[PDB]
C-alpha cells in the first residue's frame, strides 16, 4: 500500500530469490518496484515452453515464499498471470456528457 | 486466388484454344489449395498473417 | 513424466492441507522436482589464506551461488553450513540482571526499532487545495551496521539517559549458523553441492556448471580459487572416449 | 547404444561379405561370365539366406 | 515431378532449422510452401491426368 | 561468371534489414510532464493534447491512460500514455509517416510537457525493430545515487559517435522525494513505540486498509485517511497525534523532521541484482547485429569490476547463439544434388540444373535495387519460391535433353536445342500466368503493403530473369557437361 | 518461551540488510554454561506484576 | 464458520466463482453453501481432460 520504492525493493527480493526455478524454462526476469505502491515482477521463460507449465511452476514456489512477507502484503494479495497469450481486442467504456 | 485462377482461364484458351482444356485447371487448383489447407491443419499450423 | 507426477503430488498436498497442524501451514509446505542424488560438488577456498573460510561463504552467497541456481538443468545448489553472516545479538545474563532487563525486552525493542513500515505520499488526489507537485516519502527504518543496533534503547531512564542494548549485550556481524565447517585437502574450503533435476541430461547440465564457474572465475578477488573434485559425469565422458577407442 | 554399434560392426558386414564371397565362387568357376553379369548370378543364389 | 517434390522440399525444409527470431517467421512460409508442393504435386500426377 | 560477380555487388550494396514498417491505423503517444508534478495537472494536459490530435484529417479516435508511464511500466502520476486510432485508408489522404513527422515536430519542441509520438511495431517479437534492450547489473550492491553516476559514463559516451545515435537509459535517481529523518532519542524519550507512530502516520498522510464491508454482494475495502487539505502541505505532519504509553498526545513534528531529498521513483532488479535498462536504436546505415556488438564493446570499457553487462529483450535473443544459418543450406544443396544425381543417372549432369538458380537471384536482387528497396524477409520469402520454380523448370529441361540425346538418339547439340524447344511453351505461359498473378502486389493499396511492395518487387523481376534470362543458359550447361561426360569415356 | 529461545537457543526476530542481500538478526545469550542448572538461576522473566 | 448460509455464497463463493469462470474446457460449476460454515464448490470439466 505505502512504502518508499526502496522498501518494496526489499519485499521483491523474496520472490526474486524464489523465482529462480525451471527444469527447461527460465531465461531471466525483471522486477520494477514503484513508489506508486505496486511491484511488477516479469519472469521470462525459454522460447518453446508450455505457458501453463511456466505459470504453475512459478506459482507453486510463491506459496512457500509468502511466510517471509510483510503483513500489509499478505493481507492485500499476490497474483500471478500468464502474459504470453495473444491480446485479442480492447474495449472502451464511457458515458457521454451524462 | 480467383485472379490467378482467371488468368489461368485466359492463358489456357490462348495457348490451347479449347474451353474443355481450361476446365481441368479449374478443378486442380481448387482441390490442390483445398488439400493444402488440410495439410496446414493436421501438421499443426493455423491461419495467420504469415 | 516428471511434471505429470509433480502436479499430481501438488493436487494432494493442497487437498490435504486441512488435516494439517496450523504451525506448519504458515511457513508453507514446499513441493519440488529434484533428484535424490547429488550431481556434482564444487569447492572454493583461498589459495593463499587471506579470504579465510567464513568470508568465502559470503562471496558465494552474493555473487556465485545465485548464478549457479539458474544454469539449465540444475535442481538445487545449497552451500552447506548456512555460514552466511547474520547480525548476532549476544546477551549477557549478568548485565541483563544488573540492569533488570529480561530477554523479552531485547526481543520487542529489536523487532520494533529495526523494522520498516509504510509511510505514504504527500498531497495526492482527494484534495481541494491545489497541489503543484507530488512527493514520495523515503523511509530508511532498518539498521545497516552493528553500531546502530547497539543503540537500540531498551529503557528510558528518568534522568534523561537511556539504557542502550550495548550496555547489556554484544552486537557483531557473524554467521547465521556455525554448526558445520568444510575442508578440501586440509584447507578451509566452502562446499557447494549441486543437484540434478528429475530427468535432465547429467552430461549436459554438469558441463554448463563448469562453464558458468569459469565465467564467475574472472571476477574472483585475490587468491580465491576453486576446484571441482567430485563430478559423477566426468566418468561418463571418460567412458565415452573409451568406446570411441574400442 | 554405443555398445550395440561395436556389436554391429561384426554383423553389418555379414550380409555384405556373404554376397561378395559368392561372387568369387562363380568367378573361379566360370571363365566366360563377366563381372557385371556375375553379380546377377550371385543375387540369384544368396538372397533368400 | 516426383524429383521436383523431393527437391523442392529439399529447399523448403532446411530453412526451417534456424531457431532465430527471424527463422521462426520464415518457418511459417517455407513449411506452408512445402505442404503446397507435396500436396499439389500429388494432385498433379493423379487428379490432373 | 560476370553475372555472378554482379550478384556479389548487388548483394553487398543493398541495405540489410529485417521487416518493414507499414501503415496500420495505430498511434501511441508517451506524454511526460516534468518529474513529480501532480495528477490534476496531467489531466489538464491530457485533455489538451487529446483535443489537437483530433484536428488532423487523418485521425479517427483517441483514448488515454492518465497516470501510467509506459517508459517504466509503473503508474507514475506525472505521465500518461495515449492510444490513437486513425481513419481507414479509403478515407484518409495521408499516411502516418508524415503525420508523425508533423505531430512530433509540433509538440515535442514546444510545450513544457514532452510528448513523443511513435507507432506500434508490426510484429510483437522485436522491441524497437532495430535497436537493443540491455540491463547493467551490480553484484557488489552500491547506492543508487552512485550507480546513477556510473550509467552516465555509458549513455553519454554511447551517443557521442561510434555506431549509435540515440542510446537512452530509464534510470533516474533525480526524482523529488521527502526523506523523513527519525530522532530515536526523542521517540523513546517521549515514551513511544515505533509500530504505533508509523501505524498512525499510515492512517493520516497515507492509505490504511482496515477491513471490508458488504454492499451489492461484493466486499470492498474501507480506508482511513486524513482529508486532503491537511496533507498537501509541505509539513502536514505538524497536526497528527499518537497516544503515548503514559497517556499524553505527542506531535510528530518533534522527532519526525521532514526534509527534501532525491531518489529513484522506480527501482528495478534484473536477475537478483539492481540494474538499469538501456534502450536505443542504431544510426541510419548501420545494421542491427553489429549495433548490438557496439554497446557490448563499449560497455566492456566504461564499466567497473562488478557490473555485469547483462542482456535482455530482443538483443538477448540475437546474442544467445549462432552457427546454424549455414549448415542447413549446405545439406539442402547436398540433398538437392543427390536427388538429381539419382534421377539423371550421371554425376556431372545435375550441375546443369543448379546453374539456372543464380538467374532467379540476379533478377530478384536487381529489381529491388532499381526500385530502392532493402532485402527484408518478406522479399527473401519470395526468393525461396523463385529458386524452387527456376530449378523446377531447369530439371524438366535437362530431363528432356537427357531423353532427347539418349532415347531418341539425337546428338548432344541437336538434343540441347530440341529440349529447350519443347520446354519453351510451358515456361512462358506459367510466367505470364504468375507474373500477372502477383502483379497487384506492386501497386498494393491497403494494409500490409510493406510485405507485398517488397515481395512483388522481388519475385516479379526474379520471375522475368528466371524464365527469359535463364532459359537460354540451361541448354548451354547441358551441352558443356554432357560432352565432357562422354569425353571421360576415354 | 521466547526467553528460553533467545538465551539458550537462537531467536528469529526481523531481518536486516547489508551489501545487497537480506540477512537475519539472531539473538542468543553469550552467557555460556558448561552445565544447565546454573543457567536457569540467572535468566529472568517478569510476570504480570 | 459463524456465517449465514447466504453470506457464505455471497462473500466466499462469489470471488471464487467469478475468478474460475472462463477456464479452459469448463462446462459448468455449482457451489452449495450451508449455515454450518462449509462452502463446497465443484467445478465440472468437458469429457476427456
Amino acid at each position: 500500500t505505502g512504502a518508499d520504492a526502496q522498501t518494496i525493493a526489499s519485499t521483491v527480493a523474496s520472490p526474486i530469490e524464489d523465482a529462480i526455478n525451471g527444469a527447461d524454462n527460465m531465461i531471466y526476469m525483471d522486477s520494477t518496484s514503484s513508489s506508486s505502491g505496486t511491484m511488477s515482477l516479469t519472469v521470462y521463460f525459454d522460447i518453446g515452453t508450455d505457458p501453463d507449465q511456466a505459470t504453475i511452476d512459478v506459482n507453486n514456489r510463491i506459496s512457500a515464499a509468502t511466510a517471509k512477507m510483510p503483513d500489509a502484503v499478505k493481507k492485500l494479495g499476490v497474483t500471478v498471470r500468464k502474459t504470453s497469450s495473444t491480446t485479442l481486442a480492447a474495449i472502451s467504456m464511457y458515458s457521454s456528457d451524462g | 486466388f480467383v485472379e490467378a485462377l482467371i488468368l489461368v482461364i485466359i492463358v489456357m484458351y490462348m495457348f490451347l484454344k479449347n474451353f474443355r482444356a481450361t476446365l481441368i485447371p479449374m478443378i486442380a487448383v481448387p482441390v490442390s489449395l483445398l488439400g493444402t489447407f488440410a495439410g496446414l491443419y493436421v501438421l499443426g499450423f493455423s491461419i495467420n498473417l504469415l | 513424466d516428471p511434471d505429470q507426477a509433480t502436479i499430481d503430488v501438488n493436487n494432494r498436498i493442497s487437498a490435504a492441507t486441512a488435516k494439517m497442524p496450523d504451525a506448519v501451514k504458515k511457513l508453507g509446505v514446499t513441493v519440488r522436482k529434484t533428484s535424490s542424488t547429488t550431481l556434482a560438488a564444487i569447492s572454493m577456498y583461498s589459495s593463499d589464506g587471506s579470504m579465510s573460510a567464513v568470508d568465502v561463504y559470503n562471496y558465494i552467497t552474493l555473487n556465485v551461488l545465485d548464478e549457479l541456481k539458474r544454469v539449465p538443468g540444475v535442481g538445487d545448489a545449497n552451500a552447506i553450513g548456512n555460514r552466511n553472516y547474520s547480525l548476532r545479538i549476544w546477551l549477557k545474563p549478568d548485565l541483563l540482571n544488573k540492569f533488570g532487563i529480561t530477554a523479552t525486552d531485547v526481543i520487542s525493542a529489536v523487532n520494533d526499532q529495526n523494522a520498516q513500515y509504510a509511510t505514504g505520499k504527500i498531497g495526492e488526489e482527494p484534495v481541494t487545495q491545489k497541489s503543484p507537485y507530488v512527493y514520495s516519502i523515503t523511509m530508511q527504518g532498518r539498521l545497516q551496521n552493528p553500531s546502530e543496533f547497539e543503540n537500540i534503547i531498551l529503557r528510558t531512564n528518568n534522568d534523561g539517559s537511556f539504557l542502550r542494548l550495548k550496555d547489556v549485550a554484544d552486537v557483531e556481524i557473524g554467521s547465521q549458523q556455525y554448526s558445520s565447517q568444510g575442508r578440501l585437502n586440509g584447507n578451509d574450503a566452502v562446499p557447494i553441492m549441486i543437484n540434478l533435476q528429475s530427468g535432465a541430461n547429467a552430461l549436459h547440465t554438469a558441463e554448463l556448471v563448469q562453464a558458468k564457474m569459469q565465467e564467475l572465475s574472472k571476477n574472483f578477488p585475490k587468491g580465491l580459487t576453486y576446484k571441482i573434485p567430485y563430478d559423477t559425469t566426468k566418468f561418463v565422458i571418460e567412458s565415452i572416449k573409451e568406446v570411441v577407442k574400442t | 547404444t554405443l555398445f550395440a554399434l561395436i556389436l554391429a560392426i561384426g554383423i553389418v558386414v555379414d550380409d555384405a561379405i556373404i554376397v561378395v564371397e559368392n561372387i568369387d565362387r562363380i568367378l573361379h568357376e566360370n571363365e566366360q561370365i563377366s563381372v557385371k553379369d556375375a553379380a546377377i548370378q550371385a543375387m540369384q543364389e544368396v538372397s533368400s539366406p | 515431378v516426383i524429383s521436383i517434390v523431393l527437391v523442392l522440399c529439399a529447399v523448403f525444409v532446411p530453412v526451417s532449422f534456424i531457431s532465430g527470431f527471424v527463422g521462426e517467421i520464415q518457418r511459417q512460409f517455407a513449411l506452408t510452401l512445402a505442404i503446397s508442393v507435396t500436396i499439389s504435386g500429388f494432385v498433379a500426377l493423379t487428379l490432373t491426368p | 561468371c560476370i553475372m555472378l560477380g554482379a550478384i556479389f555487388y548487388l548483394y553487398k550494396a543493398v541495405p540489410n534489414s529485417l521487416v518493414p514498417e507499414e501503415d496500420q491505423g495505430l498511434m501511441i503517444s508517451i506524454i511526460n510532464l516534468p518529474s513529480a508534478s501532480a495528477l490534476h495537472r496531467t489531466i489538464s494536459e491530457v485533455d489538451h493534447i487529446s483535443q489537437e490530435v483530433l484536428k488532423t484529417n487523418g485521425v479517427k479516435d483517441a483514448m488515454a491512460m492518465i497516470g501510467f508511464d509506459l517508459f517504466t511500466s509503473s503508474l507514475k502520476e506525472n505521465a500518461a500514455a495515449m492510444f490513437i486510432g486513425l481513419q481507414d485508408w479509403k478515407d484518409r489522404n495521408v499516411s502516418a509517416d508524415q503525420i508523425i513527422a508533423e505531430l512530433n515536430k509540433k509538440f515535442a519542441f514546444d510545450r513544457n510537457a514532452s510528448s513523443v509520438f511513435i507507432g506500434l511495431p508490426p510484429i510483437p517479437g522485436l522491441s524497437i525493430t532495430g535497436g537493443f534492450e540491455m540491463y547493467v547489473q551490480n553484484k557488489s550492491g552500491k547506492s543508487y545515487d552512485e550507480i546513477q553516476k556510473d550509467v552516465n559514463k555509458l549513455v553519454a559516451a554511447a551517443n557521442q559517435r561510434k555506431e549509435l545515435s540515440r542510446v537512452r537509459t530509464t534510470l533516474d535517481t533525480t526524482f523529488p522525494q521527502y526523506k523523513l529523518i527519525i530522532d530515536r532519542d526523542k521517540l523513546k524519550h517521549y515514551n513511544l513505540n515505533m509500530q504505533d507512530v508509523f501505524n498512525t502516520m499510515n492512517a493520516t498522510i497515507g492509505t490504511y486498509y482496515v477491513n471490508d464491508f458488504s454492499m451489492l454482494g461484493k466486499n470492498f475495502q474501507v480506508n482511513i485517511r486524513a482529508k486532503g487539505d491537511f496533507r498537501n502541505t509541505q509539513d502536514a505532519l505538524k497536526n497528527i497525534f499518537v497516544r503515548s504509553n503514559d497517556g499524553k498526545m505527542i506531535p510528530l513534528d518533534s522527532f519526525l523532521t521532514l526534509q527534501r531529498s532525491s531518489g529513484p521513483d522506480d527501482v528495478k532488479r534484473f536477475n537478483l541484482f539492481p540494474a538499469a535498462q538501456v534502450q536505443g536504436q542504431p544510426a541510419p546505415g548501420y545494421t542491427s547485429g553489429q549495433a548490438i556488438e557496439a554497446i557490448a564493446q563499449v560497455a566492456k570499457e566504461t564499466l567497473g569490476d562488478d557490473y555485469s553487462i547483462a542482456w535482455s529483450g530482443s538483443a538477448y535473443q540475437e546474442v544467445s547463439s549462432k552457427g546454424t544459418a549455414s549448415y542447413a543450406f549446405a545439406l539442402g544443396m547436398i540433398f538437392v544434388f543427390l536427388i538429381l544425381a539419382a534421377q539423371y543417372e550421371r554425376w556431372l549432369i545435375p550441375l546443369a540444373v543448379v546453374t539456372a538458380v543464380p538467374f532467379a537471384v540476379f533478377g530478384s536482387f536487381l529489381l529491388v535495387y532499381l526500385r530502392g528497396f532493402s532485402n527484408d524477409i518478406y522479399f527473401q520469402t519470395g526468393l525461396l519460391l523463385l529458386i524452387g520454380l527456376s530449378a523446377k523448370n531447369a530439371i524438366l529441361i535437362v530431363e528432356f535433353a537427357m531423353e532427347e540425346r539418349f532415347k531418341k538418339g539425337k546428338g548432344v547439340f541437336e538434343a540441347a536445342v530440341a529440349a529447350a524447344k519443347l520446354r519453351f511453351r510451358p515456361i512462358i505461359m506459367t510466367s505470364l500466368a504468375f507474373t500477372f498473378g502477383v502483379l497487384p502486389m506492386i501497386f498494393a493499396t491497403g494494409a500490409g503493403s510493406a510485405s507485398r511492395h517488397s515481395l512483388g518487387t522481388g519475385l516479379i523481376g526474379g520471375m522475368i530473369a528466371a524464365s527469359t534470362l535463364a532459359i537460354f543458359f540451361v541448354p548451354l550447361f547441358f551441352y558443356l557437361l554432357e560432352n565432357f561426360n562422354e569425353w571421360l569415356d576415354k
